[PDB]
């Protein structure tokens, strides 16, 4: 029957509140998701904090070299015609 | 200020020119006409002006603005009609006192002896503020309450001074920046370059339907506040009817009604009728006319400020998009905007490409519908408006090949094709079904959870109904309706009843000038469900014939719920509707019993 | 019979939004992963820009001091 | 006469035609500006080992 | 009182220029020019002594391109002597041009006076300005029933007539002429007639003097003799002329302007003759410009009593309305009015297919204070049963006369006694609005009262 | 070792500008002027624009600005060359990172820190060097694993039109694209906003962006940065997979876009047109863009070219979709009338190919029946389609008993086989079976295609 239809859906319904209960907990875990994500944030900082410091240190260790390249560069003399020109 | 060399048609080479950009504006003539640098040659430099011609002598004087077609963005606009070049016509009217637009006009785009009352923001001295920023607010009118004073985009610093609470004028200063050591002065206006779009925070997805009322256009093929929107069609479709109607009943909060290659007379239909019709937002009942600007270019107009009002459209829904108002532009005829432009590029000489139309003309045409879309605005306070293209592509000799249908198609999202065999036999909207398509029913599929849950499957029910109907009139075309089946026969009726009432909706009829969101929701609900105990009655073994005969009390009051008034509220027409559905499954029980 | 079918339609749409929702939440999860990955790469990169602006700054200060010696200059 | 900006050159010259129309800016600043440019990898090889994964 | 006149007394030399640059089709170049202007209308004297007019149409430095209306033959680079008027083309206009026939260059070839000129007015015209338009809600009852109730023509209506070569358009045409009147309340008819055979002007002259409307219509006659270049002027003249007599002196004006397809044919010839793009079917790219600054002169205006009605009469073709003229004529006026082959060879007068005629402004000037309340609906369903009716006619040659259900036979029916019945008028009997809603309701009433789904209801039960 | 770049060549600033030309800039005095040479147009404004030098006079240089004219001065607007090609600065770290059209960066991050500078153009490839591919990429799509199979080095494009889902099909193809890890390189060309978002957003969701490049000139950015946006992803693609051995499937989408932004260009050449105004060279460049994929005899590593097109009226025969033909190897046809029937994909297999299915397919490589069963498909397919013509023309009944099995079978197909809802991940083997299973309509005799071994090994 049509009436009794609707109160075996409603039966049911109480699953889907059940259901939406559990998409609610998804929800709920997403946020957790996010913050899990929030500390693996730090986790991720603290491991881009590891790869930085030697980028820092490496380029210390070879600075005075490429500065003296750089700078005998643009200052040494490069004086030469188009070869179109000759 | 240079010379002219050549005037052809609306184009004029002017000599001795050097130093003069590209798309700079420029004064041609001792009239000052207006005009846009496209080349330039040398000492030459190609103007497309925006008025007409004639008259026009080798030798006079061309001055150099140093500026681009730049619109006037304030308080002012909402309740006006321009020229493309952003020339009020009401002042240009009062000015001359002839009906006619004399040449050269140089009236201000917004009118300065007004005075407005300004309310200062939550900015004060000291505080750093950026472009785009909300530093005050005027009453511009009743419906536009608060029309939110926005400092132009690109410019920064820091507030020396900014003005009390008060009556401005455009002239007046409103607040003082100081940025690297300069002050700057700004006033309640502001002047935009058209070609280049107005920046925003971050560009979102669209989600909201623009509800146009229209029973077609709200459920099966919706459109979004935000996105862009086409309606192809042979002249007498319903482009421009639906236009208007999308201008009058639309949810978005400012329109800006583009009138480009379209008759004057639509302009003052327009003008005519809109300040009679009124808004039911805001709490009260307000004219549509204030929060409806018109860009008026009659198609008898120059050729070239098509264009210009193209740009000057967009850029004030730009604007109103900037200060967080959802607005929808609409213009008359993106399809004459390409004709103007076929017409500019023969009168340069450019390759003529495809059609004769110029081979930007699909850049330019991306590039405007790109404008549009649901944005974040680029300062503090946070705000959310949008901008919805609705441009009326109009193809030549009514064939949707035209290269600027194809090129609208390729950059839009929604196309509301229209068929002229439905346009004529009175049957507006003329949308063909077929053709038409929807790309945001994916993105409005969570309004329709939030709102009405089974608006999608009634839609796509609908849908359905009408396509296998396509077919089997296909078939009844060819060899008669004697093969067909009983469910065949059910499909066919009730896709005509659909054709007939839901779909055919008159916009110039009490009821069915707009018809709302839940009115359309009814009433796909009541199609459908007669279409289900049809063909439930007749599963169950009921001939067709016999059944119709007993149930047309039933299907009249069907096709008759296209007249249920929308004024009489939702809740009184909502309860008109589920009677009528009870009613109609009793009717069907006794029928089958 | 129109019980048990009203029952199984209403559950079938109970576990239909539960996966829906078990997808959002879970590309959303996916998203914001992504996003901090993106962010620390575009973090060491940026560093690896900072280093090699740090190069240049200070060239120009050496090339400030070429000049001021008109020995070399 | 018009002399380059102190602040922002810091030496060499901007050689012009005598039209003025063809400028050739020799400054140290705009050398060392195409240097970093054009030095890149270079300048990536001398501070960093090559990639591994770049063979060829 | 009036302050033109004081300006009309000044006298402007002309510089006659014998340096002819040289000259192609209907193009002559000028060479040497001082400062030409860019629509100044030149009086070019051949070497015979026949001066023709042109207009310049692109000027570069010390040079203009000048187009003669009579064409170039005969023209001589040593001989002829080409003087610029340093004004555009200005027809001279007066309250005294009504009931004078000119020719199409605006010569009076009425055997009369030279138009004694109360003013100047630059044929091109200028845009009205929207604002300053005032939206036509005042519907004309021109007698004939296809075209006042299916269709409905107000007062500042521009609505054109779409028919084909051989079809009575014409005669339709005169017949709205001779019964055009307020349905609730004279025309001063302005007649411009480009590339129309003599048998068609004489026809129309004649009806004019026969129904007393030549006492207050202005003829601007362009036979298929007369040059090909001047029906581009034909219209502007004749319009100039109505926009004169309308907004400055209070007249509502017809404007028929008959073969604007010699029009455009002339436009086309014109557009060849140069470097134009070649837009649809060899037609300008400007056309639909070209034909807007034509159609868009009519309407009415705020605070002028005058209007213009434009009733342009089309010749499509192959009767296609896909053709560029008619579809950029439908594109820019207010509705059309299609006379139909298919019609006229059944014998129906006048043949309109109402079908793919339409006019927008019915909408307005159409209602429960122009009219009766009844006749938006009733045009509606009229035009819904006559679409069944043609559909069911189809499906009746394809599929048997059996095959058809009820629903197709009373519409059949009501095809057969809509165009026999309703359609079908004489050409001297004009029906009252209201009558031809009493015929339509008739129509109707064909019907049972459920099928008529596009009345509404509290209109059908008050008019059943 | 690259000492060569430690090397500063001083460039010529020209002042001398004139012939501003929609998106052609001409200097009317050059110095030695360069063919293909990258310039920097320094407006009055302040702002620098990229060109290219089109062509050379004696002493001219016909240059296109890649950002557009918009604003270009004759007076105060300065010129000057570079003096070489447009090099994109490359790098390994340069997958994971958001491009504009002309290579720069867009996610707010630094400037690709450059492992070298690649020529745009890239080299001409030996065709001795080359491999034929032969190695089938499981696509995941039924439609196009069996009947047009995709071999991991095949350039084989998404033929569509406006409003199809070919960005969907292309995202699915994308996301899905594991042999019988991909990087990706994505170039947008002119697409809008709303598709290049979706681009991304199904990247991110299906964890790409760790393994991609996106190359995005959207519809607003300047309209000749579409010439230059696959040159600069296609180099990408042929550094990441050449030089580090890398899988890359480049996604070109919007090649129409390109082929309208070429036209434009050569519009305004006031060059000798072709065919629809689109240049006559038009062949050559897309020959240069799609010839670029492919693998190479010693790197193992390959460029798995998949250039989404948009048919401007669902026409094969418009000049952009023929040369794309005549070029690239193999189409995807996805087809107006199946996506209003409702089908995802609305995949044609009738103009869809592939030319290396016959290779790629079968004996063993994914299994023995693909390209017998992929036969008789199509036949059955265009059987189904010239029978439902032939049933709309005339009666029904005139049919015959072959044809109205070939009907059932063509609704079964299209509803069933190539009806694939997204994410669903048909396995080749899979989609074999169902193709099979489509196949056992039909009784045995009148499988004619099927080579009798396999019929009876199958049915
Ligand atoms: N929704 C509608 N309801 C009633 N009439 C309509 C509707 N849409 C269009 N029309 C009719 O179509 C006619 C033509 O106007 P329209 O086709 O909108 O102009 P255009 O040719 O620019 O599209 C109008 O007279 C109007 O009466
Ligand atoms: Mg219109």
């Amino acid at each position: 029957q049509d009436k009794l239809k609707q109160a075996k859906t409603d039966a049911a319904k109480e699953i889907d509140s059940y259901k939406i209960q559990k998409d609610k907990e998804l929800k709920e875990f997403e946020q957790k998701n996010a913050g899990g994500v929030g500390e693996l944030e730090k986790k991720a900082e603290a491991g881009v904090q590891g790869e930085l410091a030697e980028i820092k240190k490496i380029a210390e260790k070879k600075k005075d070299d490429v500065v003296k390249i750089l700078i005998e560069t643009v200052i040494k003399p490069s004086a030469e015609v188009h070869i179109n020109a000759l | 200020y240079g010379a002219i060399y050549s005037v052809s048609g609306p184009v004029v080479i002017a000599e001795n020119m050097i130093g003069c950009a590209m798309y700079e504006l420029v004064k041609v003539g001792h009239d000052n006409l207006v005009g846009e640098v496209i080349r330039i040659d040398g000492d030459k430099a190609t103007i497309q002006v925006y008025e007409e011609t004639a008259g026009l002598t080798v030798g006079d004087p061309v001055l150099r603005t140093g500026k681009p077609l730049s619109v006037e963005l304030g308080p002012g606009l909402m309740e006006t009609i321009y020229d493309g070049i952003q020339r009020p016509l009401k002042a240009i009217k009062e000015e001359s006192q002839s009906i006619y637009i004399p040449r050269g006009i140089d009236t201000p785009a917004l009118d300065r002896t007004i005075k407005w009352q300004f309310t200062p923001g939550k900015f004060q001295v000291g505080d750093h503020i950026s472009g785009g920023d909300i530093y005050g607010s005027v009453f511009e009118n009743s419906l536009i309450s608060s029309h939110k004073i926005l400092l132009p985009p690109r410019s920064r610093g820091t507030i020396t001074w900014i003005a009390p609470a008060g009556e401005y004028t455009l002239d007046e200063k409103i607040l003082e920046v100081e940025f690297d050591g300069k002050k700057s002065d700004f006033t309640l206006y502001h002047t935009w370059p058209v070609r280049v779009p107005r920046p925003v925070t971050e560009k979102l997805s669209a989600d909201y339907p623009l509800l146009t009322g229209q029973r077609v256009l709200d459920a099966l093929f919706p459109c979004v506040q935000g996105g862009t929107t086409c309606i192809p069609g042979a002249f007498g479709c319903g482009k421009t009817v639906i236009s208007q109607s999308l201008s009058k009943y639309s949810n978005s909060d400012a329109i800006i009604y583009v009138g480009c290659g379209e008759r004057g007379n639509e302009m003052a239909e327009v003008l005519m009728e809109f300040p009679e019709l009124y808004t039911e937002m805001s709490g009260t009942k307000e004219p549509i006319m204030k929060r409806t600007t018109l860009v008026a270019n009659t198609s008898n107009m120059p050729v070239a400020a098509r264009e210009a009002s193209i740009y000057t459209g967009i850029t004030l829904a730009e604007y109103f998009r900037d200060q967080g108002k959802n607005v929808s532009m609409i213009a008359d005829s993106s399809s004459r905007w390409a004709e103007a432009l076929r017409e500019i590029s023969g009168r340069l000489g450019e390759m003529p490409a495809d059609q004769g139309f110029p081979a930007y003309l699909g850049a330019k045409l991306a590039s405007f519908y790109e404008r549009a879309g649901k944005a974040v605005a680029l300062g503090s306070p946070d705000r959310t408006g949008s901008v919805s293209i609705v441009a009326a592509v109009s193809p030549a000799g009514g064939d949707f090949s035209d290269p600027v249908t194809t090129a609208t198609l390729g950059i839009t999202q929604v196309f509301w094709g229209l068929d002229k065999k439905l346009a004529q036999r009175k049957h507006f909207p003329s949308i063909n079904t077929s053709v038409s398509y929807s790309k945001y029913t994916n993105v409005l599929n969570k309004f329709y959870d939030s709102n009405y849950p089974e608006f999608p499957v009634l839609r796509d029910r609908m849908k359905e109904i009408l396509s296998n109907a396509e077919e089997l009139e296909q078939v009844v075309q060819l060899v008669g309706k004697s093969a067909l089946s009983d469910s065949d026969k059910i499909t066919l009726d009730v896709a005509t009843l659909i054709k007939e009432d839901f779909l055919q909706q008159n916009g110039y009829s009490t009821y069915d000038a707009f018809c709302p969101i839940w009115k359309t929701f009814d009433m796909m609900r009541a199609f459908i469900s007669y279409h289900d105990e049809a063909q439930k009655a007749v599963a169950n073994g009921a001939n067709w014939s016999k059944l119709a005969d007993s149930t047309g009390d039933v299907k009249h009051a069907v096709s008759s719920s296209k007249f249920f008034e929308p004024s009489r509220g939702e809740k009184e027409v909502h309860g008109e509707f589920e009677k009528l559905l009870s009613t109609m499954q009793e009717r069907f029980a006794e029928s089958t019993d | 019979i129109e019980k048990t079918n009203i029952v199984r339609n209403e559950t079938n749409n109970i576990d239909g939004n539960f996966k829906s929702k078990l997808k959002k939440a879970m590309l959303s999860q996916q998203i914001t992963k992504s996003t901090i990955a993106n962010k620390m790469r575009l973090k060491v990169l940026s560093a690896r820009e900072q280093s090699l602006d740090g190069i240049f700054e200070e060239t120009k200060e050496k090339l400030s001091g070429i000049a001021n010696n008109r020995d070399e200059y | 006469n018009d002399y380059l900006n102190k602040d922002l050159v810091s030496g060499g010259v901007v050689v012009s035609n005598a039209s003025d129309k063809i400028e050739i800016n020799n400054t140290l600043e705009e050398r060392l500006k195409l240097l970093s440019e054009e030095a890149l990898p270079a300048i990536r090889l001398e501070l960093y080992g090559p990639s591994k994964t770049r063979k060829f | 009182n009036k302050k033109a006149v004081e300006q009309g007394f000044n006298v402007k030399p002309r510089l006659n220029y014998n340096t002819v640059s040289g000259v192609n089709g209907p193009l002559v170049i000028l060479e040497k020019v001082k400062f030409p202007r860019y629509n100044e209308i030149v009086n070019l004297t051949l070497p015979d002594g026949t001066v023709r007019q042109g207009q310049v149409l692109e000027i570069r430095g010390d040079r203009a391109i000048v187009q003669v209306f009579e064409g170039t033959s005969g023209i001589d680079v040593k001989k002829t002597t080409v003087e610029f008027t340093g004004e555009s083309l200005r027809i001279p206009v007066s309250e005294d041009m009504l009931g004078r026939i000119f020719d199409g260059s605006g010569r009076p070839i009425d055997n009369g006076p030279k138009v004694f000129a109360e003013d100047y007015l630059d044929i091109n015209g200028s845009p009205i300005n929207p604002y300053a338009r005032i939206y036509p809600e005042e519907m004309i009852s021109t007698g004939v029933s296809a075209i006042d109730t299916m269709n409905s023509i107000a007062r500042g209506q521009k609505i054109p007539i779409f028919s084909a070569s051989g079809l009575p358009h014409n005669e339709i045409a005169a017949q709205i002429c001779r019964q055009a009147g307020l349905v609730r309340p004279n025309f001063s008819i302005v007649f411009a007639a480009m590339g129309v055979n003599l048998e068609t002007a004489r026809f129309f002259k004649q009806d004019f003097e026969e129904n007393g409307s030549l006492e207050r219509t202005s003829l601007f006659l362009n036979l298929a003799n007369d040059p090909t270049i001047e029906r581009i002027i034909t219209p502007r003249l004749a319009l100039t002329t109505a926009e004169y007599l309308a907004y400055q002196t209070e007249r509502h004006v017809l404007t028929i302007l008959t073969d604007m397809s010699s029009y455009a044919d002339a436009l086309r010839e014109v557009s060849a003759a140069r470097e134009e793009v070649p837009g649809r079917r060899g037609y300008p790219g400007y056309m639909y410009t070209d034909l807007s600054t034509i159609y868009e002169r009519a309407g009415r205006v705020e605070g002028r009593n005058g209007s213009i009605t434009q009733i342009p009469i089309l010749t499509m073709p192959n009767d296609d309305i896909t053709h560029p003229i008619p579809d950029l004529t439908g594109y820019i006026t207010e509705g059309q009015i299609f006379v139909d082959r298919q019609l006229h060879n059944k014998g129906i007068y006048p043949p309109i297919n109402v079908l793919p005629s339409l006019s927008r402004l019915m909408k307005s000037a159409i209602g429960e204070g122009m009219t009766r309340k009844d006749h938006g609906d009733v045009s509606n369903q009229l035009y819904a049963k006559y679409a069944i009716g043609k559909d069911a006619a189809a499906m009746k040659a394809v599929v048997g006369e059996e095959a058809l259900s009820i629903e197709d036979k009373l519409s059949l029916e009501f095809l057969e006694k809509f165009e026999k019945t309703f359609i079908t008028q004489g050409a001297y009997e004009d029906r009252t609005v209201f009558e031809s809603l009493d015929q339509a309701w008739s129509l109707l009433r064909i019907y049972p009262k459920e099928m008529l789904n596009r009345i509404s209801p509290k209109i059908l039960d008050e008019f059943y």
